[PDB]
């Protein structure tokens, strides 16, 4: 609740000056589509890569390296796949 | 060291509630006064109400969710 | 559409497919039957029409929904007695929750909405790949975790699939819808038995696999979305009508023909216990629906339609389809009458 | 302020996901899916809750409900409050507060249950030497003993890449 | 040849080669190895003493037990 | 010359060498002179937890040392 | 249908997410450890339905070590007898910190 | 004592951020060939706070509104990150030390993205909504990029606490080990807080205007502490907090000098430049510092 | 069902060894080394039987143990050692690292002395 | 009974009742799907910390990753029908009878 503490801090004084500030004075493309969907994607195989350095003491190294490898060459696979084949094309 | 001294803590404590619940529950039919609920003569590991039971509210807040929520 | 694509995604539909049969844990069943979803959706729409968009947007939600509650029920399993062993459960409410979700998983009575709506306006192949791995993939998951099912609800969601299946059916000329409610007929059947010896269950799921891959084999040989056009498949060609003939006699089950064997050892390993008005109720219902197979077959092969010319035309040029495989399970499908101790091939 | 801040973020938790099944604007919808997200956040850092709930973040409130309110600005409008929707978060507000109620002045709620009506003090760690935050180094697993399970679930992603620019007009 | 066509995939192509490769010949991974493995997170539990065997020392001044010595020495 | 622009740089760097100078101050002065006692293990955690524990005063800067033993 | 290639193969590649016990990556156990070896081996070489019939009071003591229901349910009882007597007002308590 | 702390860091923020206006006109003024603001008292800090003060006092903009509170809802959230965004950073003690803040960093970032989109489609009409749409899209294309280069460049820390890189930055910048890695970050800093040379092209202006620049000088003292600096002998936190001051400066004023002086890009420049140029370097820097710790015997000690 | 038989108070009574924790920190190796030799009884009683109430003799021998050997580090050299960990206790959490020319000289102390 | 796994399945029961009652659009319903998600995982979450059931910790992680799939998947769903129509009402899909 430390945090908790500062957040409201933050919070009751960026409404004190919001509310100070005005008390006073008085279609669409699938190419928008596409790069939102590749984020997604993108940002949740992120989500697998990022507990790599939180896993790299074990006593199990070459098959961390070699499923680590796995998981970056998927992507880069998939990343020239959608390159390739015009995914991102104009 | 610090080992001793967590097992006579947590005995300590076991110690002076079951005084504590000896004294407070003369009133209700049945209750034994020590029971496990478990069946099994084995010393298992209590609950934190076992342990931090009726201590109202301080020590068991600075107790359990002191980590959780220090810095 | 490329060639590499489709065998990709047929390599992710068994891929799927095989991690529901072969693992132990619950999340890895989950990944297989969300797998299977994702892969079967591209599929459909196939080709581009808006039928197509439209039926892979109701599967899409219906099989979501059938995903997570399922993924609900596992997650009640381990806030009860928690390991991921696929086992006998430890909840009569997470059993409930887990069969009503492979209930939606596969065809049955009260939900059974997104079935003839998903086939109709989808291309064959769709539909055939569709009702085979569809109809393949929860059937393993059941046969595991048949020991800890209350029976009123495979009981009652297989009578009243049966007798759904039944019903609706005498009313629709669209094949796709046809062959839809012959599906929640015969998995109603295929559900019925699951808690008193389920080779039973397992032999039907074969013989039913083979029957739905010869029918759909000969719409696909001459494409047609109505009786009419089998009337001109009439005229065209005759060894299509005899075919039509004992496949639809054998999808209605009769005792010289190789349909009736699944009917006949679900009365035997049922009537040994002392279920008997229940066998006689499932098997008049057996008998309601041959009816639209049988006014199909007089559509078909043996009354005769008046014809229309460019079939004057269609005669110079003979027949350049290719059969996946066609005759073999034909005849696999329909004169294995004689064998029915290949039963106990199975377990 | 006090001891049952859990059961309290979960009353807020709660009445989030009662304000977006009411079905307002997708907007709305996503506002409230976002305010759930980040009390049930709470909830799980809570009970601590190093990693995963602030993992959580990134992806929903990091990267789901992003595309769910850029596809609710480019594809459906909803241009000008209802009966329904307000009526329906009137109901929910009713039920939530029932079943609270029946947990404070009484023993136990029961849907089909026996939920022990108190607050989440227990149960709890007795201070053990944790040492490395258990969490971290079960998640710093995965690439040890995790053969199979990482290698389908990348497995998975890459072909909802291909599916979706199949989908999307492949190629 | 391609080094003029498109280059920043060519020297993506050749660091992901030595990278892949690079395990192969490679004196310090079974230091890698000895390092990660002679740490240890759980209590080191004893044992009931002996049966006269020659191997678990009593004292741990006594070098009889297999210790770290290269670590000291870089 | 940039003469007349380090006055602006510099009362704002100024600006940015505050918070942290007095915030250390401020841990500095609520121990005692002690650092405060970071906190990441439940080892750490528990070790601090009996000291404070100890100490008498439910306070775990004092630190309490050596005379306590006989 | 179920198949055990899983078994056939011998890489035993599922089976270490499985239960608690198998062996973390740091060799520290759960919270109820004990009582599931010994519920294991109370059920293993056994058909599944005298595992129903015959490890019952072992599964008890393991499903009431993982969601602790009816020991909560005492000290709850306990705190409400607290309550109720204190509001009473028989001996202001000397449970808390002093005599 | 603890809500002394607090607002002895959002205090000067304010103070920070108005001085850095007048210190951005100042040098854009000196890179090109212009002296002022210095006739509004002695080289203008009169100057930031007159013009925020006029600000305050100059009438808001009429609605025009669709859901007044959402509307107010937006900017509120914007500030509110920014002011949120400096607690665990570390000049030398930081106000919470935590298990781990870079992941805290990225999630705030994407509440920034959450701050355009509200503000674009509580805005108006149609086309203000296609320019925002464009610029969540060219903000959010790069979260991938520098929450890529950001795990690359604490693999060979391992640890998330951030203290543990202060210990680890003693021996030598971590410039050194990694500089295409750092170059690509600080390009990605660029990025994440839309700037020249980057398109754009409201209300409150001032709020947004206050995000944008507490923004820019959090991804700076981020920088200063992710990728050099020097040492900290405790009891005396002055010195470390002086060499912090002076590199972070340095930095912002190369920050701006870097905008000082490019044109805009071109948006499907942006977007082809950053996936097909960033992406595969990202990768590639990726496996390298994963498969060179497993090479050269040092793995941290991630304890 | 079964009750619990939990140790009375008057086991419960050891002289508690109520020192700080940078100083116990601080004062670990040399622990390791003259005592911590008869705890490891009381290890193996705890892992070969995982019931405290029982293993608390052993508790009690940790206990004075520690006692003595802090008594025994008390009387002689060094009073220095008071100087090492309050040189080592205000830096965070206690890097061993920190005063390492001071760990130098209670080495040479205690090596030369003891 | 951790009395807070109580209110998070009544939270369950809300997003299920939300995800099946839904009137106009079927963005609000697929928000509901992944609300459904966040209760489970936070709901399982919980449940495997207060276990300390350490081994298998996978659950949270990876059924989040997966459904957030699935809910990429039914964003391009969407997207396609909408593509092909005006908006994206649960109307104007009463074409395909059943």
């Amino acid at each position: 609740m430390n945090l908790m503490i500062t957040l409201l801090t933050n919070f009751t004084l960026a409404t004190l000056l919001v509310t100070i500030a005005f008390w006073l004075p008085q279609p669409f493309s699938m190419k928008f589509f596409l790069v939102a969907i590749t984020f997604l994607l993108f940002d949740l195989e992120i989500a697998l890569l990022l507990p790599l350095p939180w896993a790299s003491q074990t006593t199990n190294l070459n098959t961390m390296l070699t499923m680590a490898l796995l998981l970056i060459f998927l992507l880069a696979v998939s990343l020239a796949y959608e390159w390739t084949q015009k995914g991102l094309e104009w | 060291l610090l080992q001793a001294e967590k097992d006579r803590r947590v005995l300590q404590m076991l110690r002076e509630n079951l005084e504590e619940e000896a004294t407070i529950m003369k009133d209700v039919p049945g209750w034994k006064v020590g029971e496990s609920v478990f069946h099994t003569t084995r010393w298992v590991t209590p609950m934190m109400g076992e342990l931090y039971g009726l201590r109202t509210g301080e020590e068991i807040l600075s107790s359990t969710y002191g980590f959780i929520w220090y810095t | 559409m490329n060639p590499i694509i489709l065998i990709i995604i047929l390599m992710t539909v068994m891929l799927g497919t095989i991690i529901v049969m072969i693992s132990t844990h619950w999340l890895l069943i989950w990944i297989g039957f969300e797998m299977n979803m994702l892969a079967i959706i591209p599929i459909m729409m196939k080709k581009h029409n808006p039928r197509a968009t439209e039926a892979s947007t109701k599967y899409f939600l219906t099989q979501s929904t059938a995903s997570m509650l399922l993924m609900m029920a596992i997650i009640i399993n381990l806030m009860f007695s928690g390991q991921w062993t696929v086992m006998k459960l430890f909840n009569p409410m997470a059993s409930m929750l887990m069969t009503m979700a492979l209930a939606m998983k596969l065809g049955m009575a009260p939900f059974h909405f997104w079935v003839p709506e998903v086939t109709q306006g989808i291309p064959l192949s769709s539909g055939l790949i569709l009702l085979t791995w569809q109809k393949l993939a929860p059937m393993s998951v059941l046969y595991q975790i048949l020991p800890s099912i209350n029976l009123d609800l495979i009981l009652t969601l297989s009578i009243l699939s049966i007798t759904i299946g039944g019903w609706g059916g005498l009313n629709q000329t669209q094949l796709r819808k046809i062959m839809a409610y012959s599906s929640i007929a015969h998995m109603g059947w295929m559900t019925a038995v699951l808690l008193y010896n389920p080779t039973m269950t397992l032999l039907n799921l074969i013989i039913y696999i083979i029957m739905t891959s010869t029918m759909f084999t000969l719409f696909m040989a001459n494409s047609t979305t109505t009786t009419l056009s089998l009337s001109h498949t009439w005229n065209k060609a005759p060894i299509m009508t005899i075919l039509v003939l004992i496949t639809l006699l054998s999808m209605g089950g009769l005792p010289p023909l190789s349909g009736f064997m699944p009917k006949w050892m679900i009365i035997q390993e049922m009537t040994k216990n002392d279920s008997i008005i229940l066998p006689t109720l499932m098997a008049i219902t057996a008998l309601l629906n041959l009816y639209f197979y049988m006014r199909l077959t007089y559509s078909t092969a043996l009354t005769m339609f008046p014809s229309t010319n460019n079939m004057k035309m269609k005669w110079q040029f003979p027949t350049t389809k290719r059969m996946t495989l066609l005759p073999t399970m034909t005849v696999l499908s329909t004169m294995l009458l004689p064998l029915t101790p290949i039963l106990s091939i199975l377990e | 302020m006090m001891t049952y801040i859990v059961f309290i973020l979960s009353i807020i938790f709660v009445m989030g996901f009662v304000g977006f099944s009411s079905k307002p604007s997708p907007i709305y919808g996503g506002l409230g899916l976002i305010v759930s997200g980040g009390v049930g956040c709470g909830i799980v850092l809570n009970f601590g809750g190093s990693f995963l709930g602030l993992m959580v973040f990134l992806i929903y409130l990091g990267g789901m409900m992003v595309v769910f309110g850029y596809t609710t600005a480019m594809a459906t409008e909803q241009y000008p409050s209802n009966k329904v929707v307000l009526g329906t978060f009137i109901t929910g507000l009713l039920m939530e507060f029932l079943m609270v109620y029946y947990v404070l002045k009484d023993k136990e709620v029961e849907i089909v249950f026996k939920f022990n009506g108190m607050g989440d003090w227990v149960i709890y760690d007795t201070g053990d030497s944790g040492f490395f935050s258990e969490e971290a180094m079960g998640i710093a697993a995965l690439y040890s003993y995790g053969t199979w399970l990482v290698i389908v679930t990348g497995w998975s992603l890459l072909i909802g890449v291909v599916v979706i620019m199949e989908i999307t007009r492949g190629n | 040849n391609v080094w003029a066509k498109e280059p920043v995939l060519v020297a993506s192509f050749a660091i992901a080669g030595l990278a892949v490769i690079l395990p192969t010949l490679s004196p310090y991974t079974k230091y890698s190895l000895m390092i990660n493995r002679a740490t240890p997170y759980n209590y080191p539990v004893p044992l009931r003493d002996d049966g006269n065997m020659p191997d678990v020392p009593s004292h741990p001044q006594d070098p009889q037990g297999p210790s770290l010595e290269w670590l000291k020495r870089l | 010359m940039w003469f007349e622009v380090l006055p602006g740089i510099a009362v704002m760097g100024v600006c940015l060498f505050i918070p942290g100078m007095a915030t250390a101050r401020i841990h500095r002065f609520s121990n005692g002179g002690r650092e405060k006692r970071v906190a990441h293990y439940s080892y750490q955690w528990y070790l601090m937890e009996r000291d404070r524990r100890v100490s008498g005063v439910n306070r775990y800067y004092v630190s309490k040392g050596l005379e306590n033993i006989d | 249908p179920f198949f055990d290639v899983q078994k056939k193969l011998g890489v035993d590649l599922d089976h270490w997410m499985t239960i608690q016990s198998a062996e973390q990556p740091h060799r520290i156990p759960a919270r109820c450890h004990a009582f599931e070896k010994e519920w294991i081996e109370c059920a293993h070489g056994i058909g599944s339905i005298r595992a129903e019939k015959e490890c019952k009071i072992e599964f008890e003591d393991f499903r009431e070590c993982l969601l602790r229901q009816k020991t909560m349910k005492r000290l709850n009882a306990i705190k409400r007898q607290r309550d109720k007597l204190i509001k009473e007002g028989k001996y202001t308590p000397p449970p808390h910190h002093s005599g | 004592m603890f809500m002394i702390n607090v607002l002895t860091l959002i205090i000067p923020i304010l103070l920070a951020v108005a001085f850095l206006t007048l210190v951005e006109r100042k040098v854009l003024g000196y890179m090109q060939f212009r002296k002022g603001p210095n006739v509004v008292g002695p080289y203008g800090l009169l100057q930031p706070i007159a013009d925020a003060i006029k600000l305050f006092i100059k009438e808001p903009l009429r609605p025009a509104t669709s859901s007044i509170s959402m509307f107010i809802l937006a900017p509120i959230l914007a500030l509110t990150l920014a002011l949120t965004m400096w607690i665990p950073l570390p000049m030398p003690y930081p106000l919470i030390n935590m298990n781990l803040g870079v992941l805290f960093m990225l999630a705030m970032s994407s509440l920034a993205v959450y701050s355009i989109l509200w503000s674009g489609w509580a805005s108006n009409s149609k086309y203000a909504l296609i320019g925002a749409l464009r610029a969540v899209a060219q903000t959010i294309s790069y979260e991938v990029t520098l929450a890529i280069i950001l795990l690359s460049v604490l693999l060979m820390n391992g640890s998330f606490t951030l203290s543990t890189l202060i210990i680890t930055q003693e021996q030598v910048w971590l410039i050194f080990p990694a500089w295409p890695l750092a170059m690509m970050w600080f390009i990605s800093t660029l990025a994440e807080t839309n700037r020249a040379p980057f398109d754009l092209t409201a209300g409150p202006f001032a709020l947004f205007f206050m995000a944008e620049y507490a923004n820019i000088i959090m991804m700076n003292i981020f920088t200063t502490t992710l990728f050099l600096g020097a040492f900290h002998n405790p009891y005396m936190p002055e010195l470390y907090t002086i060499n912090f001051t002076i590199k972070s400066l340095l930095l912002s004023i190369t920050f701006l000098w870097i905008r000082a002086s490019y044109p805009r890009f071109r948006y499907d420049q942006l977007m082809h430049l950053l996936w097909k140029n960033f992406l595969p370097l990202t990768l590639a820097l990726c496996m390298w510092h994963v498969s060179l710790p497993i090479l050269l015997s040092s793995i941290p000690p991630q304890t | 069902p079964g009750i619990v038989e939990l140790p009375s108070l008057e086991d419960l009574k050891v002289q508690e060894v109520k020192v700080s924790s940078s100083v116990l920190k601080a004062a670990a190796h040399h622990y390791g080394a003259q005592c911590d030799k008869p705890n490891k009884e009381f290890m193996l009683c705890r892992w070969e039987e995982k019931d405290p109430r029982r293993c608390l003799e052993e508790g009690k021998l940790v206990n004075q143990c520690a006692l003595e050997f802090f008594r025994q580090i008390k009387r002689h050299c060094a009073e220095p050692f008071t100087e090492y960990w309050t040189c080592i206790d205000y830096s965070g959490l206690q890097l061993f690292r920190r005063c390492r020319k001071e760990q130098a000289q209670f080495d040479k102390c205690v090596l030369d002395k003891l | 009974m951790s009395l807070v796994y109580m209110n998070i399945m009544m939270a369950f029961t809300v997003s299920l009742t939300g995800l099946l009652m839904y009137r106009s659009h079927l963005m609000s319903s697929l928000l509901c799907l992944e609300g459904m998600m966040l209760s489970l995982f936070i709901l399982a979450t919980l449940m495997i910390l207060n276990s300390h059931f350490t081994l298998a910790s996978m659950m949270p992680i990876i059924l989040l990753v997966f459904a957030a799939c699935e809910a990429a998947l039914g964003l391009s769903l969407l997207v396609m029908v909408s593509n092909t129509y005006g908006t994206d009402y649960v109307q104007n899909l009463n074409l395909l009878q059943c």
